[PDB]
């Protein structure tokens, strides 16, 4: 009796013998996408903005230490565990990203060219996808494995090494897809959830910009800057790719950060967050769901900190204040102010995301944690409260889009590469960061009446393009990087990109444990912290395959 | 297996009808859109001939349409087939005694794609707790069932799409129409894509019940009663794009349930007394019952797998919708019963119940309903026995009083719903209350409203009926000559109907009302003769016959008006009845253009045409020319039941019929024109191949042109014809095998027999065709043939 | 065993006594609106197109005459029963709009000005939603029930009547609603939904200017042609009220039958079809359902007549050829041409709705009758085959809304009732004409390139601003409205309110039955076919309160 | 201020047949059973759900899908399998001493 057991067939389902087939590919491919929109978590969000409480930028906020406690030994360097909940999940979160990429590439590489030619850009936007995933993994855990053989069978999973490839063998292996995507993709997309071939060359530049900062000894510290990577970080900046792309600075600094702009010029390549589009409440922004503030009722996560705040000052040239910044907080009446810092943080007494009907105070309403943790509120992911775009789920969120390259990285990455190359193109790159710079000293629509109302006094100016150190003009880049990113969570990635972050991160819990308690107890360790332990889950099933990091035992 | 129906034309006829139309109007028969290409012409005479048809192997300038003569109607038809089976067995000893039964029916649809089969179990008991004083039992009943329905009137979806279209298309593809052929979709396909619609339907149902007898002819009894029903069931939309028909590309599932619960509570004490010549029943009691019945669904569209396997909810992509109400209802009623008798002569019966419905107010909830009946057993009378042949006479009779109140759960409340237009239509008409008023085009919820789907009436009340009857049963020689003759007058008082309102009402005008009084009075008879002849032949025959006259006698002059009940609005109804219409008269066609001025202005009179009689005589036609013209009360109905038994033979029969009944029709409007319907070039009778044109006159079937300029689709008696006839019911031949061996093989009963069900019909000269007593239907019942056996142990 | 009764309620619904609460106020409010995207059938759109194969503009189509009898008996003025379901329908719909204004108001006249503010605001809306139906079942029937007491108990309304005022009484009642929207309604609607302040004028307008052409005798004549009335006209068409709301015209011709340029500054007031809105299919325009062209599989209905087609073409100095227009089928090649033409009627060889993909033509492709009604399609109820606002449902529908009124309708209103008042400022009435006529002149956008493509020559031009006649500043006005409204159903039921109804159709009739076979046969009746007949049913229910139009 | 309503519906049917022929034996001091037969299940399983948003009235008996205004999901799927068994079994003792 045989015919009885083969009668009942699955519901609902494809099986994984026919996923392979011609009609689902681009099936495939849009789940892809969607991951990226969908597979995060209040607590593993894909901006990466929980592991950059670990720099200068912000605090952890909540209710007190106690309320997210994984967190808060991240922020100060003291109590991590190869063992923490966290550390694991975003660690298999990014990876099943990667899952979705491998299978839309492996059922594109059956496709007869002839019978579907969008196969090589289909190809080029799976692959742009993986090294996004790859890329942010690396500069997470430093030791990753690479997964980019999409022909893989599952078991062949058990023998994967995060040590088969070298440092510098491993980023060659995430620009190797970013190469792709240049090769491959068209120049316009018309569909803007697509990277366009200026995306994949911006991304190919900042891996190299990554890859150029050596680490090629057994522990974390540099071992040299090669040139021949900075010359491909300058190669594919280059205007002329940009330019055919139709990619640029904005206007106003903000239109960055307000959902009335999303894609325009500088959205070079973002998450295409969505409402009223059949989902059970999103496509939203879920994992940015900690740190909408008090005023919503939950839940003062990722504020930023008076290191950043001071770091908007500027003197009377309109320059910043590289060696007397953080003595003295930020005076409102006195001092000159960088515009940038009115759409980065939000202090009391100011609009909050520009409407003048909420005003932030020091009060209940506005800090869960009592002043613990400060009273500022990161403004670049939340919007006006009265937006039509706003919806409360298990937490609150948008469909403010999430811009993963703005433009202005393109310009300040090459300056950047040109300043360190030092092969005297170092006023070039002058003449980049003043682009950045002449930009947000203008950036005044939605704060030109703050002058009158609040006191503030706008003064930003470029720099005077003569002979410059080299030394110098790194300074004058980071700053640049410092006020343009504030709490976009490239922050502590920079510093461990230039081998500072010991230095810088000591430094800043010295002088900011006098205005946050939480930094009194702090402590960096030099070759051991720059990056996150491989999770022990993970180093523990793979039954001796994965090394974990320098400095983790 | 269907036995006739309606003939629609051949994609032959089908031109030579368009042709004729074209000419008899004088336009070129050659610029039709469907051409049919035509060589016709003049006879020596002046007139037009058809010579010779043409059309082109495929029916479109790209070939992906052939052309087809087909038979719809044999194209969505099989031959039906049905099996049924049951066993049951019952086991009575005393102390209690329960019974048990199995069955299984199933049935091939008479429609093609559609199937229908049941399961039954029933499980009955009791116990006799003490000896005589405690019973208690159960009954109980399990049903399962499961069918795929045909789509709503397919048959009559058949018998309009023109021959011409294929069943197939030249791929291979599901045919359909191109062009400017009608607007209507392939049958055959309409059945393939709905094969997979199949519901599931379980249904409990029995009670428990505890007798108690305290002493000695006084009882009581409670009984409690549930009946729990539940049907499941998931809907397909697959894409279709036959020829003009298209879907564009959607595909979607339906996952509904729906649940209905009813369940019931009496208790009863009757007490009985036996004094010699005194006998008296008396009873008392209540019942309550309950139903609450409920639905929802389910909606989801676009699937990437079109099979029922993957249509479920949750592999849709597309957007969704959710569907669900519930509704119930609860009576109460009290009752009692009186029965006595003197000796066995003079017996009488009273009975009183107030009943209360949920549907009404608390004004009106409860009525109370009364009740007298007495009769009087004459040949019981002393006097009377020396006849002696007279076998049984008695003189009955009652008068009575009994409600209605089956109208909707909702009937006295202004009804408003929220409908925001979540659901399918046709043409429009969601009636929707949600609007984009910010002018954004949408993309996001809109703004909802409230609307009107009823007026209440918060003074609606009882539909009482008021009925009276008196008879006389009569059994002669030896209980062989048996019967009855009764005769009722039933006046029915407030009728509850449903009532649409007036115009300038607008939206949910409708209302539940009490209108009036109806009146319905007649005769019956009843006679049997069963008998056996010296040969050995066993013969019962038991016949009927039957006449009333129906009155409505008041109404509301609105409703009067209104031709609801119903006069068609020009004449009231009131004195008439139930049913009666007026309309033109048709007194056959104009023969000649004298004819047609030898009579009054009639405005689209012309040469071929219907002629309305003036009932004026003021020399024109306008809308007051009509009377009654419709009267649905047959003169008499009949039936008679014939038994017979011969040498283990065994044939039964069973014929109704009714005489002298007018009928009312639209079929003729799809079988005698080419343009009395709303839809151009749809497949039309096969009658009006012999219309009348000048070539052929002395037709009482008008001319053939392409629009009903002369409204000859106005009430008429053109539609009036005679609806007499006389049907078989049931013959019905069994062989017995005798017990003498039946009983060898343990048995004790052993039959097989054949029989046929509407087998035939006898029906008027005058009638268009069909079924006279469903007139409205272009097809007939089917004739149902069987087979079978009992086994008796 | 009387509470058992009592327990099951409703469900899913709220009973009658409850909708007078101020919570749901705002919901029947939408909820009126709503009707008029819902109400309507493919049978009878609240544009009222099935009744404008009435006049000289376009054909019913279809399959042919058989397909749809009821409005070839329309068309052709014969065969018109009053007992035909398509008039008894439309009747009823109209008032079914009624409803949700009156239940509204209802609710409405008892909210209380403290915390509900704008009460006034949404009254006015509600009587001007109310006065969009009585104007229309006017227009259809003349001869209406005025349903204007929303405290009218529902069998109050068996006693009603449609003679219970006079003809000129109920153009008042009508007036008198928009009366109250225009003294209560704000300048500025942020929901383009809603009407605005200039909306109501404009509509008060239509009104008094449809009362003016007096029919004050028993028939459907005219009897004059009041000033007092013309006069209020231009009171309500006043360029400083339509200036309040940033009302005028569009750029170009084409942006207003275009779902790109929606709600423009054109877009008086509009119906607002809207789609991926969570409804089954969308709040399409199901009810011009019939008037897709074959392409889409069905139905061509709604057919341009050519009597319009060459009603488009001009003389060499740019002006209508007034007296010789209809003699010569319009001639690509040679003839001067209305830019106008291209944007209502789609004509073979040419783009269908300026997707250059699908090119009208002359099979059974696009006409579904093999040529009995033409091959002209038309433009402005129909849009891109490719766009992502056009869905299948029934039929086949878009999200393109209907324009009840444009503005250049404001300004050819304002010049007729000038020119029909001649006292002095007839020169200020042609300069309104020029104003439309310039416009036309240059909405060139889309269709630029036909002169070089496909021959097209556009010669359009305003008229010399000097000394005219009086009627031949109303033969003038007569051509605008004609060459700026085709399609869009305002013709016949003009014509009528000029009392040249008889005259123009039958002239109509004979010269269009050399090339339309179906009129071969037509024939209007004077003072009968004007309006419709006052449905059977209806009449019929009345008991007798109710009076038919004369003729019938 | 969410308002919702889940129409949550789930059904279980399983099914059973089987055939056992059962023979025993008693010859003084010996005893036997021997049993042999087949049986087959099958269980088929199914549910839906129909889920709507925004209701007017906050109470169970406005709040049907019906009833709502704001947006809808539907839910539903199915699951199933079957059993075939065969078996025989052996019995045997003389007179209850050695079984
Ligand atoms: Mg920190
Ligand atoms: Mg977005
Ligand atoms: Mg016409
Ligand atoms: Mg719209």
């Amino acid at each position: 009796c045989d015919d009885f057991l083969d009668r009942q067939v699955p519901q609902g389902i494809v099986t994984g013998d026919q996923i392979a087939s011609p009609e689902y590919v681009d099936n495939l491919v849009i789940s892809a996408y969607a991951i990226w929109a969908t597979g995060d978590d209040i607590n593993s969000s894909f901006s990466l903005w929980n592991y950059d409480v670990r720099s200068d930028d912000c605090y952890k906020g909540g209710s007190g230490t106690e309320d997210g406690g994984v967190f808060n030994a991240l922020e100060i360097s003291k109590g991590i565990n190869t063992t923490d909940w966290n550390i694991n999940d975003i660690w298999k979160r990014l990876y099943q990203c990667i899952t979705r990429a491998n299978t839309a590439l492996q059922s594109l590489d059956q496709m007869d060219e002839k019978t579907y030619p969008l196969k090589n850009q289909r190809i080029a936007e799976m692959r742009f996808l993986r090294g996004h995933a790859h890329f942010m993994l690396k500069q997470l855990f430093k030791k990753i494995v690479i997964v980019n053989d999409e022909n893989m069978e599952p078991d062949a999973y058990n023998e994967l090494s995060n040590t088969t490839y070298t440092n510098d063998e491993q980023w060659q292996k995430i620009a190797d897809d970013f190469q792709f995507a240049y090769d491959n993709l068209p120049e316009v997309q018309i569909e803007k959830g697509r990277p366009a071939q200026a995306a994949a060359a911006a991304y190919l530049a900042k891996t190299y910009l990554y890859k150029a900062y050596r680490q090629d000894g057994a522990d974390n510290a540099l071992t040299g800057i090669n040139e021949e990577d900075l010359k491909q970080v300058v190669k594919y900046t280059d205007p002329l790719i940009m330019a055919k792309g139709g990619y640029g600075l904005e206007t106003d600094y903000s239109m960055n950060f307000l959902p009335q702009y999303e894609n325009g010029a500088e959205s070079v390549w973002a998450i295409q967050y969505s409402i009223n589009d059949g989902t059970y409440n999103g496509n939203l922004n879920w994992g940015m769901g900690l740190t909408t503030p008090q005023i919503l009722g939950c839940c003062d996560f990722h504020k930023p900190s008076q290191n950043l705040v001071n770091a908007f000052k500027t003197d009377s040239q309109g320059k910043p204040l590289f060696s007397t910044y953080d003595n003295e907080n930020y005076e409102v009446a006195t001092d000159n102010v960088d515009p940038r810092l009115f759409h980065t943080v939000g202090m009391p007494g100011f609009p909050y995301k520009y409407n003048e009907g909420y005003i932030i105070q020091k009060n209940d309403d506005w800090s869960r944690s009592k002043g613990l943790y400060g009273y500022y509120v990161s403004l670049k992911e939340n919007v006006d409260p009265d937006c039509d775009c706003l919806k409360k789920g298990s937490y609150w969120a948008s469909s403010l889009n999430h811009i993963v390259i703005r433009y202005a990285d393109v310009l300040l990455m090459r300056a950047e590469a040109l300043i360190q190359l030092n092969d005297g193109r170092i006023t070039d790159a002058i003449s980049l960061i003043n682009e950045v710079r002449s930009r947000a000293a203008g950036s005044t629509m939605l704060i030109f009446n703050y002058k009158e109302d609040y006191g503030v006094n706008f003064k930003v100016t470029p720099y005077d393009l003569k002979a410059y150190a080299q030394d110098e003009a790194m300074k004058m880049l980071k700053w640049e990087r410092r006020v343009e990113f504030g709490m976009e969570s490239s922050r502590f990635f920079d510093l461990v990109r230039w081998g500072e972050a010991k230095d810088v991160i000591n430094a800043y819990y010295v002088t900011e444990a006098s205005r946050c308690s939480i930094y009194k107890n702090a402590g960096f360790t030099e070759n051991k912290n720059e990056y996150l332990p491989v999770p022990f889950e993970q180093i523990s099933a793979s039954n001796g395959n994965y090394t974990q990091n320098f400095g983790w035992h | 297996m269907y036995q006739s129906k309606m003939n629609v034309l051949n994609t032959e006829q089908y031109g030579r009808a368009m042709w004729q139309a074209y000419v008899n109007d004088g336009e070129n028969p050659n610029g039709n859109a469907l051409g049919y290409a035509y060589n016709w012409g003049y006879n020596a005479d002046g007139n037009p001939v058809l010579y010779g048809m043409t059309l082109s192997k495929y029916l479109d300038s790209k070939n992906t349409m052939p052309v087809a003569d087909t038979d719809w109607f044999d194209e969505i038809t099989r031959t039906g087939v049905i099996q049924q089976y049951n066993l049951s067995v019952s086991n009575g000893s005393e102390k209690g005694s329960s019974f048990f039964s199995l069955g299984y029916y199933k049935n091939l649809g008479v429609i093609k794609d559609t199937d229908f089969d049941r399961f039954s179990a029933r499980m009955n008991s009791d116990y006799k707790l003490i000896d005589d004083i405690l019973t208690i039992g159960q009954h109980f009943t399990l049903n399962r069932t499961s069918e795929v329905q045909a789509p709503g009137g397919i048959i009559e979806t058949a018998l309009d799409i023109p021959s011409a279209i294929p069943v197939y298309a030249s791929d291979g593809s599901w045919g359909g129409p191109v062009g400017g052929w009608p607007d209507r979709r392939n049958p055959r396909a309409v059945l393939e894509y709905n094969k997979d619609n199949r519901y599931t339907y379980w249904r409990m149902f029995g009670d428990a019940y505890v007798n108690l007898t305290p002493f000695k002819g006084f009882n009581l009894r409670s009984t409690f009663g549930l009946d729990y029903a539940n049907k499941q069931a998931r809907y397909f939309t697959y894409p279709y794009q036959e020829g003009t028909q298209t879907n564009n590309g959607k595909s979607a599932v339906e996952a509904k349930q729906e649940h209905w619960t009813k369940w019931m509570w009496n208790a009863i004490a009757t007490y009985q007394l036996e004094v010699g010549k005194h006998r008296g029943d008396v009873m008392i009691g209540m019942e309550l019952n309950r139903e609450d019945d409920s639905h929802f669904s389910g909606y989801k569209e676009d699937f990437s797998i079109l099979t029922p396997d993957y249509m479920w909810p949750d592999a849709g992509s597309g957007t969704a919708q959710a569907y669900g109400a519930g509704e119930g209802y609860s009576l109460v009623s009290f009752f009692g019963k009186m029965n006595y008798s003197y000796a066995d002569r003079y017996l009488l019966s009273l009975t009183l119940r107030r009943d209360g419905s949920s549907r009404f107010g608390k004004n009106h909830r409860y009525a109370t309903f009364p009740s007298v009946s007495l009769g009087w057993r004459i040949t019981q009378e002393n006097f009377m026995k020396e006849l002696t042949w007279l076998d049984d006479l008695k003189l009955r009779a009652s008068w009575g009083q009994t409600g209605n109140q089956e109208i909707s759960n909702l009937a006295r409340y202004t009804i408003y719903a929220p409908n925001y237009g979540t659901t399918d239509s046709f043409g429009g008409q969601s009636y929707g209350t949600a609007y984009d008023i910010t002018g954004s085009n949408g993309g996001g919820v809109l703004p909802s409203g409230f609307k009107r789907n009823q007026i209440g009436n918060d003074n609606i009340k009882w539909e009482t009926t008021t009925q009276t009857n008196v008879g006389i049963d009569f059994s002669l020689f030896k209980q062989s000559l048996y019967g009855s003759l009764e005769y009722y007058y039933k006046k029915a008082t407030d009728i509850l109907t449903e009532m649409a309102g007036v115009g300038v009402l607008g939206e949910g005008g409708s209302r539940w009302i009490n209108s009036g009084a109806m009146k319905n009075q007649g005769f019956e008879f009843n006679l049997g003769y069963r008998n056996k002849t010296a040969f050995g032949l066993t013969y019962d025959l038991n016949g009927n016959i039957s006449t009333y006259r129906n009155e409505i006698l008041e109404l509301p002059e609105t409703v009067a008006a209104n031709g609801k009940f119903g006069g068609n609005g020009v004449k009231s109804v009131v004195g008439h009845t139930y049913g009666a219409q007026v309309g033109y008269i048709a007194d056959g066609i104009f023969k000649s253009q004298d004819e047609v001025d030898n009579h009054a202005t009639q405005e689209g009179a012309a040469v071929g045409r219907i002629r309305y009689r003036d009932i004026d005589h003021n020399g024109v036609i306008d809308e007051r020319d009509q009377n009654w013209i419709y009267d649905p009360t047959p003169s008499f109905s009949y039936g008679l039941n014939i038994y017979l038994e011969y040498k283990n033979f065994d044939l039964t029969m069973f014929w109704q019929g009714v005489q002298g009944v007018d009928i009312i029709s639209d079929v003729k409007k799809k079988s005698d024109f080419w343009s009395a319907s709303n839809v151009g070039f749809l497949n039309k009778g096969t009658r009006l191949l012999n219309a009348w044109s000048p070539t052929n006159p002395n037709s009482d079937i008008p001319a053939l042109t392409r629009s009903d300029t002369n409204n000859e689709q106005r009430v008429s008696t053109y539609f009036v014809e005679n609806g007499s006839f006389l049907k078989l019911r049931n013959i019905q031949l069994g062989y017995t095998v005798p017990a003498v061996i039946s009983k060898k093989m343990r048995m004790d009963r052993l039959r097989f027999y054949c029989s046929a069900q509407n087998l035939l019909t006898i029906k008027s000269k005058n009638f268009t065709g069909e079924d006279p007593e469903n007139p409205n239907f272009s097809y007939p019942i089917p004739v149902n043939i069987t087979f079978g056996l009992n086994i008796g142990f």
